[PDB]
């Protein structure tokens, strides 16, 4: 190809990290040289142009060109083995000419053309060779099979579900053409069945320090111990505070080494060790512990 | 309020376990559905 | 009692190396110190390694370090906000402090052969995978192709560990597909709501022999220019000769995001000598548009659309330049690297931002303060201009407009802005500041940057000011950290900085001192400042030509591509037609990218100072608690919080 | 073509030979080839402490800078290159004694100047620092600085810079044009009547290298 090359070059080092060099351009060319300019595809068994560019840069040398369509077994032209379709034509320096020619598609697919060109009284030439596609007339339809709800509870009773999906009829189709079937799966995102959760504005203020005997070191205890369980679940932290979990977490160890103190030995407890131990205060702390 | 939220009552329960039967049937193409699957795509094609 | 200190960024993440940086404050003999890695909320233990020894031969200092491992219960939770704690244990007394986390591993970059492709055709695509330092990491990665609605199509996982981070991959089109824009979506898969994306176009083309090149006179439209908006034509053929032939161009205005076509600006100019010009008068549009006022046309955009045929007629470029703004203004000033909390009676320093109107940086442009005509200066090379003014210990805030003074343009055609910047609080108004100044230049690698370090305080308590504390912070992660002593009388000293390829493209640095004063308190002051570096490679690749002759050399010759590099790296390479760009040249990766995305990716939010010592580390993007006490404020946020505008 | 035992050359040519005693100090090292030509990008360093290096800029020019203590002793400054792969037989080094600013009747109050080092084209603006030291007594009593650019030979720009108390630093913008070329000296003083009565003038002074190009 007759270009100019824009070559991208990505490095990766494992010390270097990487790097992204800047692009390097390549220009090839030739002095002489053509360009077959087809289209992408074309209607089968109609008859079109194709432009063949010829291009000469030499600065003050215009040139004689025999330019040659060679015949083509796909391509009904007015090449053929016996005759060729060749011509004759002069190119100005520094400028561009273009010999049109006129052709038919034979048969589909991507069928090959070719074409040459020589100069005289130089031996500098150049010929072209590309593919182009061949397509049967007609057109893309993307058409809808079936859409319908799958629901295994609700559909085919007792948790199974049976459906068919027939094909397309598609009496329009091209034949021998291809025809994908494109299946989708999505399910049903269902959410909420949730209610507003406290939104810890008033709650700041049930941080207690646990002090006094050993019920009353249950009483400040109490609202600081459900406060960061509720706070965890609920997770706002972000508007309560970050700092104020590791607050209550010295004030909640606080409260459990000061409840050790007032153990009877026996593993009972009460407000002071001289009373006599309390069973609804004993099933309390292991409701809190 | 702990126990209401903690193990929070959500609308899912997908658990879909989808089959197909081919033309070709030399297998049978089976996806799961869950939560973390609900609004993902799934999708398959066939060249005929 | 000495003071211990723990300093952190503000956000950690997740499979990458974590800076530590642990300090004891006026400090005797050796405290052990150990470290440990808790969740949030409850305990249990994701990283009990790590322990060191402060030394006063070290003046207390010790850095070490960690990594953060993930499995199934670190990337449960997708979509909302989770937490770790970490401590560590200077001798018996315990400091610990509760870090936000994110969720992201590292950087994802995909490279595709071309940027447009045809039905029936193969797409080449390499996926580069590196981790937040951008060395290439060995993870598994989860990509995905989807359609024009968004329906996926093709999918892959794999991982390129003993691959050097790259994983080339191939997939055909087919025939049948629908035409239009295509996406290409990957994710780490131990971060998938972490997402990358690049796009490409499928369409049926044949590529075109020529170029063709718009340009405008200048690439913004001044309302009151009586001649109008002249757009240059350059158009040449793909291997760089001269175009000959006929363009037909029309103009158009865009408002927001939709289009409005002006019928009779159209204009049939001949390409000659490989260009062309065409010019749309103001009388033309303002006849175009219905509403004859010239007010209501400032702040939308304009559009230029070119139809050009070669006189062969066998070949047809379209091209296209959009955006030109309407304005008043040939320039759009900004304080976005202006810090906007300035220290009392301390002279501040001002860094303006200033660019044409498509976002272009300005060149050599004079601004000046609007406050007295003789502080004046031009911008450097990146667009920024260095201004200051000498502050009065106003504790009301200052307000601070620039306006440019380039000649021969109006008072209209002057650009200004107008910002209020904030005082600076110190612990119990003591008047005791610190002030950080520096050199504002084009910083490349290898060269050294001198930081000044000014005290301001009395005198009883200067003497008690033995050292300072300085940390680096760059792409979001601690990068170097010391200390810094001083002598007393010494209110001002100066730091030697060596530039390396690790510092690239911007950093932050923060300094402190801390003392006892006032009436027998621990206070702590801080100051800070945001450095731009040139964006450059870390290594540096180059391809050239091994032949020095044969110019423009023949189709199929062979020719040497010479390749210059960093010793030990692996390069991969494509080489492309041009006449691809001239169809689309829409999300070509380069080096200024992958920079921009890296910046992108900042956790510092301010370029320096804050209204205290605590805003000054959470505005830079850092941590700090003390075992006295002080300590930073609670960020929940991953992004940084948005200015007014 | 020198036949020697070092391919660099070491100058303090463009480094003051006075130093401010108890305040920091600027080094201006000048590196050259062995013909003479700039030497660029070659790292020099402190002899005392290996800590504080720098490399040379495109004029052959590189920063060093030290923290002085109030020494009335002069003070040797010793610079030696760092280059990677040479020998320290081929790492060239200089050794040069600095002398004591002398104050009027040892007040110890002294002015100090500080300033980028770049190379200066045309349209740049140069930021001029002016540090104050002095006992609190006499800072309400300096009011202003009094500043002169010496050019080619004669002067160019002159003025007063005010000062308000507290203010110890002052920054001044100085803007390059064409008639800074080719180097420049700039001088700055203070003055009052301090101690037991007596008038003291206190002065500083630097040197300034301009790209050289056509006016
Ligand atoms: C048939 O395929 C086309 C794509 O070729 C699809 O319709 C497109 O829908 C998008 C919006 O997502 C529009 O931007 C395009 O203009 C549509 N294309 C058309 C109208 O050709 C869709 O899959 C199918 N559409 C129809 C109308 O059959
Ligand atoms: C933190 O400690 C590490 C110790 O591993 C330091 O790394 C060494 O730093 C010294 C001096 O900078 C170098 O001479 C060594 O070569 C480094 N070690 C290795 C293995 O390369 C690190 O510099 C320290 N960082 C901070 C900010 O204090
Ligand atoms: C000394 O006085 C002369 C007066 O002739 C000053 O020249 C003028 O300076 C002002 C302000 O710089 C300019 O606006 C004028 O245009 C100058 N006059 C002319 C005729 O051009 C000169 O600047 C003063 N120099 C100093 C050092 O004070």
């Amino acid at each position: 190809s007759i270009t100019t090359w824009e070559i991208l070059a990505v490095s990766m080092s494992d010390k270097k990290g990487i790097c992204v060099a800047d692009p390097f351009e390549v220009t090839v060319m030739q002095d002489f040289f053509i360009d077959l300019r087809l289209p992408y595809s074309v209607v089968r068994n109609e008859q079109v142009e194709i432009r063949a560019v010829l291009y000469n840069y030499r600065q003050n040398q215009e040139l004689k060109v025999r330019v040659e369509l060679l015949h083509n077994p796909a391509f009904c032209s007015l090449a053929t083995t016996k005759r060729r379709h060749q011509q004759t034509v002069t190119i100005p320096p520094k400028s561009s000419l273009s010999v049109p020619y006129v052709i038919v598609p034979l048969k589909t697919g991507l069928q090959e053309v070719e074409v040459k060109a020589a100069v005289y009284h130089h031996f500098i030439s150049d010929g072209v060779r590309k593919s182009l596609k061949v397509v049967p007339e007609g057109i893309r339809m993307n058409k809808t099979v079936a859409v319908r709800t799958l629901d295994p509870e609700r559909l085919g009773r007792e948790g199974v579900q049976k459906e068919d999906i027939p094909p397309a009829d598609l009496s329009d189709q091209v034949p021998d053409t291809e025809s994908e079937t494109r299946i989708l799966l999505q399910g049903t995102p269902v959410a909420q069945m949730t209610e507003d959760a406290v939104d810890a504005e008033r709650l700041k203020h049930l941080i207690v320090t646990p002090s006094g005997c050993g019920e009353q070191n249950m009483i400040g205890m109490t609202p600081t111990v459900i406060a960061v369980h509720y706070l965890d679940e609920t997770e706002q932290w972000e508007k309560f505070g970050l700092e104020k979990r590791q607050g209550a977490l010295e004030l909640i160890k606080k409260g459990y080494t000061q409840q050790l103190a007032f153990r009877q030995p026996s593993s009972a407890f009460a407000a002071f060790v001289k009373r006599a131990p309390s069973t609804w205060l004993t099933a309390y702390v292991v409701k809190v512990f | 309020l702990a126990q209401y939220q903690k193990d929070a009552p959500d609308h899912q329960e997908l658990n879909l376990d989808v089959s197909l039967q081919l033309p070709s049937r030399s297998s049978k193409i089976t996806h799961r559905i869950h939560w973390e699957s609900a609004s993902l795509l799934r999708s398959e094609e066939t060249k005929e | 009692s000495p003071m211990y200190s723990i300093i952190t960024p503000n956000i950690l993440r997740l499979e990458s190396e974590e800076t530590m940086v642990l300090e004891a404050h006026d400090a005797q003999g050796d405290v052990p110190v150990t470290v440990t890695v808790h969740d949030f909320p409850g305990k249990k233990l994701v990283l009990s390694s790590e322990k060191t020894v402060l030394t006063p031969a070290t003046n207390h200092m010790g850095n070490v370090t960690f990594t953060i491992p993930a499995n199934r219960e670190f990337k449960s939770e997708k979509g909302r906000n989770k937490f770790v704690t970490v401590q560590a244990t200077f001798g018996t007394q315990v400091v610990e402090k509760v870090v936000l986390v994110s969720l992201q591993s590292g950087y994802l970059f995909i490279q595709t052969d071309k940027t447009i492709y045809t039905p029936g055709s193969t797409v080449l695509y390499r996926i580069f995978t590196v981790n937040h330092k951008l060395l290439p990491v060995g993870r598994t990665v989860m990509v995905n192709i989807e359609n024009p609605e968004g329906i996926p199509v093709k999918q892959d996982s794999l991982s390129s560990q003993n691959q050097l981070g790259v994983l080339p991959l191939s997939w055909d089109i087919p025939e049948l597909v629908n035409m239009g824009q295509w996406k290409i979506r990957a994710y780490y898969e131990n971060s998938p709501q972490q997402v990358f994306s690049t796009e490409f176009e499928v369409k049926e083309y044949v590529l075109p022999s020529f170029e063709v090149i718009v340009e405008p006179t200048e690439k913004f439209y001044y309302i009151y220019n009586e001649k109008g908006l002249e757009v240059t034509i350059t158009a040449r053929f793909l291997y760089g000769k001269k175009v000959e032939g006929t363009a037909f161009v029309i103009f158009g205005i865009q408002d927001g995001e939709q289009r409005i076509s002006l019928p009779e600006s159209l204009k049939r100019i001949p390409i000659e000598d490989g260009s062309g010009e065409v010019v749309l008068s103001r009388k033309v549009l303002l006849d175009g548009v219905q509403n004859p006022r010239a007010e209501d046309l400032v702040g939308k955009s304009l559009y230029v659309s070119a139809t050009v045929i070669l006189h062969s007629g066998s070949d047809m470029v379209q091209a296209e330049r959009s955006g030109i703004p309407i304005v008043t203004s040939p320039y759009q000033i900004h304080f976005t690297k202006t810090p906007k909390y300035f220290k009392p009676g301390m002279p501040f320093d001002l860094m303006v931002f200033v660019t044409n109107p498509d976002g272009s940086p300005a060149y050599r442009v004079p601004v000046a303060v609007q406050g007295e005509d003789t502080v004046q200066s031009l911008t450097q090379g990146d667009g920024v201009a260095k201004l200051s003014i000498n502050t009065h210990p106003s504790q009301k805030p200052l307000s601070i407009t620039v306006r440019t003074k380039k000649q021969e343009l109006s008072e209209a055609e002057q650009a200004t802005r107008t910002m209020q910047a904030l005082p600076y609080s110190t612990v119990g108004n003591s008047n005791n500041y610190l002030h950080l100044s520096v050199l504002r230049t084009e910083l490349r690698p290898g060269e050294t940057l001198n930081v000044n370090f000014l005290l301001r305080m009395d005198r009883a308590h200067e003497a008690k000011i033995r050292y300072y504390t300085y940390l680096i912070m760059n792409k979001g992660r601690l990068l170097k950290a010391g200390r810094q002593v001083r002598e007393p009388g010494q209110d001002l000293v100066v730091l030697p900085l060596s530039i390396t390829t690790d510092f690239i493209p911007s950093f932050r640095l923060v300094a402190y001192y801390t003392l006892i004063g006032a009436s027998g308190q621990r206070e702590v002051v801080a100051d800070s400042v945001w450095v731009d570096v040139k964006d450059s490679c870390v290594g540096s690749l180059v391809v050239k030509s091994g032949q020095s002759e044969d110019r423009q050399p023949v189709p199929g010759q062979q020719m040497t591509l010479k390749i210059e590099g960093d010793h030990g790296a692996r390069v991969v390479l494509v080489a492309v037609d041009k006449g691809v760009f001239v169809l689309n040249k829409k999300n070509k990766l380069t080096q200024s990218k992958i920079w921009d995305v890296v910046e992108k990716a900042d956790i510092g939010c301010t370029p320096g100072s804050g209204k205290d010592y605590a805003g000054v580390f959470s505005d830079a993007g850092l941590t700090f608690t003390s075992s006295s006490g002080q300590q930073t404020a609670q960020r929940a946020e991953l992004q940084c919080p948005q200015p007014a505008a």
